[PDB]
RNA sequence: CAACCAUCAAGCCCUGGGCUUGUGUUGGGGACCCGCGGCUGCUCGCGGGCCCUGAAAAGCAGUGGCGGGCUCGCUGGCGGGUGCCAGCCGUAAAACCC
């Protein structure tokens, strides 16, 4: 599911500083001598959570390793209340790769072109029946319980 | 998301058990004023009400 | 361990090729080329991991098995359909004099007793063939640029050329002569 | 540090940033001109044109030997094509 | 085949459709979007050819067109979609420049082959293009691309299939398209819409559209007589001997025999 | 006493359909970007001057 | 100056034309 | 026997879920 | 030795007999496998039955491929209960469902000549049905002379 | 898990335009219409017409053969089988491979 999500998401990468500077140089030299809405992956916490609060986001992808965890700890509940399907992926560095930054705490998809309206819909379902209805019981339940042999013998000695 | 404080969990347990007077007096000693005891017990009683609505 | 990702892809490439191969035999094997006999230098490039059985016999016939080999062929109505089967794994184009003369001089290998020896002496040439009208390497060089009846043995004498892999440098008419210069 | 920057865009998957950083690298496989500029070093090593002709003895012997040799990873066909030219 | 029997054949059938459509509803649900006059207007009437041998040869299995003395689709109601090649903007400007009266109003969408493979790749979009537009025109180059981009729901389940149009003259898409002159472009389109489409299936029973039910009876009679004449000479193999029984038929009614 | 309990969704179990913000969308979200149009004409002025 | 077509055709020494004056 | 089949099934499940690389 | 019955649907085009066998054989020993196809043309109905030597390795294989996005299809892998399995699930195990050219054979059988007596019963079936069609077409009000 | 048939040829006719080949497509469902092959018959196949379905799905698999593998015996040779063939064809027979 990670590879299929990033296959769609790589197709909607933002433009880097080089090809944006060349693209602005395009329209400047043509003005010397007609565009539709750009569609990019949306990033930034306050930008993304503003989008999911306004129901403009289609899919939300959240990193698992935000060093202050509070910045994303409300995100799974907010996405579930608002109705946007979300997913949780390994690597904020992997999301920064998509964004052309170092780290991205969260990314979102709002609207895609009509070439792949079907591809996003199948990914939206695949995230829902493959990830969302599998962690449903584990959303509410606590962690812990990975005690080893040394911890078990120490606990038996203490008790 | 956050859950409850340890003191709020005790007030919750008394409110399900029906000991409203004990929960109100416990909120007085913990928070400090009677109007804050009324406010916290009202918010927690609305939490128990909305809990069984989802249940 | 190999995934069901690759299983569906491998079977999709196999049905696509079988349809195209059975397209080719069912249709007439005629190319839009003049009937005058010409010469092709042809180079194997890895197309797909699995391979179908009719090209299996014919790639062993061109001894074109290892990665990035080349050999010189002469087109007929027969040899065209041999080429017109093996397209996705090979590249076919007309050589030039500078390209052919360099390639054998930089890399010249011959076949005697099932051994791959270099081309060190012209006395080795006469010890190998001798009585076929050839006198040195330049006799074989001229034999490549204009095809004679003895080219069949000269192709059999010549080992496939193990070229170097380029780092980024169907039909291409002059772009393969750019590909030899990029990867020799 | 620039060779580290070439593997940056390869690691990011940025093909365009890989194209321009190799162009900033001016790597000798795609150019044929040598990677480093040694005009000052040659000027310091040879004080006169006569000494350049004295080292042209081994230079032209090296040039014609390695113009006859085929291409490898160290010496590509572009650099031999510049050498024989 | 004689004119007078097929003259009286269309009287009895067309009265039956007009009688059956004027019949009331077996419950108390009247129809909002179907007027009585508009009910009998839309329904096509076709003939069906029943031959005695299978049509296996590829020299006849390809689709084709008959010109009639009265064209088939002509109402403003139909929307025409043209499948083109290479540029799409150039043909979009072509319909934005050439003909105001019947061309732009009938033509619903000009759409490229590359955009067909990309945008309408899935089955949902394939079925929504099938429903939206009424007739379909394809460049003679593009037809061999089409039944892979277009599906079984598009191609084989229905007689409504893309129609060959010639758009070549006698390659970088941005530079220049190999195309034939603009005022002669529409001339092939005019013959394309007004044409009885024919596609001979492998088996022995085929059905060719000849008209609708709102027309005047002898106006059908001249259309069918040309349709029998053109089919047996051009497409039907083994000349005038292969045919066994012809019929004249409406949507849900029976089939009225004409023998050959 | 159960020491650390299960969490019940008493608020997220219901899903509301409207966005929280009732504020109108600005026009800037429907038109070509004025901020880039300034940047382009700055590049035009630099190219005119050479 | 030199011609790439002559060099590709095999001129070698013949493709290179030398002009006396700049 | 049964433990070896369970071990090879867990190894196949781990490779299908987490990968073989590292 | 309890076998497991596993049902795989939403099957992508190309995930047929041998590749479906080749994939889950890596998971465990496969007893037999049969993907259902269509009568008229050889064409898969995107649904298959595969049986493992061990029931425990079937549950491992089913839960590891329960929801998997492959070629635009989210396959459903689910274990059929042992009490809910018809014993005739494998009348066609492990063999070929050959693509029989039904339309071609039936089409030309019309074209090879018959027996002379067989032509007369062809006519005998023929004249009894034109009168039958003429009877029901008399109600509309059209009659055919020939 | 990429793309990749022809970003147009060839041959004709009555030399200016048209004709003919370049075989390709998901599966189901309706308590709907008709044509043609079979069944004594209920009904089963072939073909089109109308409608519905996220690239959806919980048995119903049945048609005659050509060659090949694992085998059961007899003298590398011969005779029968195979919940066989990512090989063919349509029932005689061929073709491919080594």
């Amino acid at each position: 599911l990670a590879a299929q999500a990033f296959k769609l998401l790589n197709k909607y990468r933002p433009e880097t500083k080089q090809e944006k500077k060349e693209r602005l140089l395009r329209e400047a030299t043509a003005i010397k001598e007609v565009s539709k809405k750009p569609y990019t992956v949306k990033y930034g916490l306050n930008h993304v959570v503003g989008l999911i609060e306004n129901k403009k986001a289609s899919l939300v992808l959240i990193a698992n390793d935000v060093d202050p965890i509070e910045l994303v700890v409300f995100l799974p509940a907010l996405c579930r209340k608002m109705g946007i399907p979300y997913a949780i992926i390994k690597g904020k560095a992997r999301l920064g790769t998509l964004v052309h930054k170092k780290t991205a705490a969260v990314v979102a998809i709002t609207e895609v072109r009509s070439e792949d309206k079907n591809e996003l819909a199948k990914l939206i379902s695949a995230v829902k029946e493959g990830y969302l209805e599998k962690v449903e019981d584990t959303r509410k339940r606590w962690g812990g319980g990975i005690m080893g042999f040394k911890a078990q013998k120490r606990e038996e000695k203490r008790k | 998301v956050a859950g409850l404080a340890p003191y709020e969990r005790r007030v919750i347990e008394l409110l399900r058990n029906g000991k409203d007077k004990r929960a109100r007096k416990f909120s007085k000693k913990k928070l400090g004023t009677f109007g804050r005891a009324k406010r916290k017990c009202e918010e927690l009683q609305r939490i128990i009400a909305e809990s069984r609505r989802a249940h | 361990f190999k995934r069901a990702e690759k299983y569906v892809k491998e079977y999709r490439e196999q049905e696509r090729e079988k349809i195209r191969l059975a397209r080719i035999a069912k249709q007439q094997g005629s190319f839009h080329i003049p009937a005058e006999a010409k010469l092709v230098f042809v180079i194997r490039i890895k197309g797909i991991n699995k391979i179908p059985p009719k090209p299996r016999k014919i790639l062993q016939l061109l001894r074109l098995r290892q990665i990035n080999n080349g050999v010189f062929v002469k087109v007929t109505k027969a040899t065209a359909e041999m080429i017109k089967i093996v397209e996705p794994w090979v590249a076919y184009g007309y050589p030039n004099l500078k390209s052919v003369r360099e390639l054998i001089y930089k890399r010249g290998y011959g076949k005697v007793n099932g051994q791959r020896i270099p081309l060190t002496d012209n006395a080795i040439i006469e010890e190998n063939l001798g009585k076929y009208g050839i006198i040195c390497i330049e006799d074989l060089i001229h034999e490549i640029f204009t095809v004679g009846p003895n080219f069949k043995q000269a192709a059999n004498f010549l080992w496939p050329f193990k070229l170097s892999n380029p780092n980024g440098g169907g039909n291409r008419e002059e772009h393969i002569n750019a590909l030899i210069r990029a990867m020799n | 540090a620039l060779e580290k920057k070439i593997s940056r865009a390869l690691g990011r998957g940025d093909v365009s940033n890989a194209a321009r950083l190799e162009r900033n690298a001016n790597l000798p496989e795609k150019t044929g001109k040598p990677r480093y500029t040694l005009n000052h070093i040659i000027r310091e090593r040879y004080p006169t044109f006569q000494d350049a002709l004295r080292d042209l003895d081994d230079c032209l012997s090296m040039l014609f030997l390695f113009a006859n040799l085929p291409s490898t990873t160290a010496v590509p066909a572009k650099m031999i094509a510049r050498c024989e030219r | 085949v004689d004119p007078d029997q097929t003259l009286k054949a269309c009287k009895a059938l067309l009265a039956h459709i007009k009688k059956a459509a004027a019949a009331p509803r077996p419950d108390g649900k009247q129809n909002l979007l179907a007027d009585e006059e508009s009910t009998v207007a839309e329904t096509p009437i076709w003939l069906t050819l029943t031959t005695k041998k299978h049509i296996h040869d590829s020299h006849r299995l390809q689709p084709g067109k008959i010109i009639l003395p009265h064209p088939l689709n002509t109402s403003e109601e139909i929307s025409v979609c043209l499948i083109t090649a290479d540029p799409q903007r150039f043909y979009k400007n072509a319909v934005a420049d050439e003909f105001p009266e019947d061309l732009r109003a009938k033509i619903g969408r000009v759409i490229d082959i590359s955009h067909l493979k990309a945008k309408f790749k899935a089955y949902e979009a394939q079925r929504k293009l099938f429903s939206e537009h009424d007739v379909f025109l394809a460049d003679t180059r593009i037809i061999n691309r089409l039944p892979k981009a277009l599906g079984k729901t598009f191609y084989k389940t229905t007689t409504k299939r893309p129609i060959p149009v010639v758009l070549m003259a006698q390659r970088d898409p941005l530079e220049n398209a190999n195309a034939r002159p603009i005022p002669e472009i529409v001339a092939e389109i005019r013959k394309a819409i007004g044409a009885a489409l024919v596609h001979l299936s492998p088996s022995t029973n085929t059905a060719i559209k000849v008209g609708y039910a709102n027309w005047e009876p002898e106006k059908l009679a001249a259309n069918i007589e040309t349709v029998i004449r053109e089919l047996v000479e051009r497409f039907v193999p083994q000349k005038w001997q292969n045919v066994r029984n012809f019929y004249v038929k409406g949507p849900e009614t029976a089939a009225l025999p004409i023998y050959q | 006493e159960d020491p650390y309990p299960d969490t019940v969704e008493w608020f997220t179990s219901v899903e509301e359909k409207m966005p929280l913000s009732a504020a109108p969308e600005p026009k800037r979200r429907f038109i070509p970007s004025k901020n880039e149009a300034k940047q382009i004409m700055k590049l035009v002025r630099a190219i005119r001057e050479g | 100056k030199f011609d790439q077509v002559k060099d590709d055709q095999g001129a070698e020494l013949a493709a290179f034309s030398l002009e006396g004056l700049n | 026997s049964k433990a070896a089949k369970g071990a090879q099934a867990k190894k196949a499940a781990q490779a299908a879920l987490k990968g073989v690389h590292s | 030795s309890q076998p497991g019955v596993m049902y795989i649907a939403r099957l992508p085009h190309g995930f047929y007999e041998h590749e479906l066998r080749g994939y889950f054989s890596q998971f465990g020993e496969i007893t037999r496998l049969r993907v259902v196809r269509n009568k008229k043309t050889g064409a898969s109905r995107h649904r298959a039955f595969i049986e493992f030597a061990d029931a425990e390795v079937a549950d491992i294989a089913a839960r590891t491929m329960d929801k998997y996005l492959l070629f635009g299809h989210i396959l459903t892998c689910k274990i059929v209960p042992p009490a809910q399995v018809h014993p005739d699930l494998f009348k066609g195990a492990n063999r070929r469902f050959k693509v029989v050219p039904w339309n071609k054979m039936a089409g030309r059988q019309l074209e090879r000549p018959l027996s002379e007596s067989q032509w007369q019963v062809k006519v005998a079936k023929e004249e009894q049905r034109r009168a039958a069609r003429a009877e029901k077409l008399k109600e509309m009000g059209y009659e055919f002379e020939a």
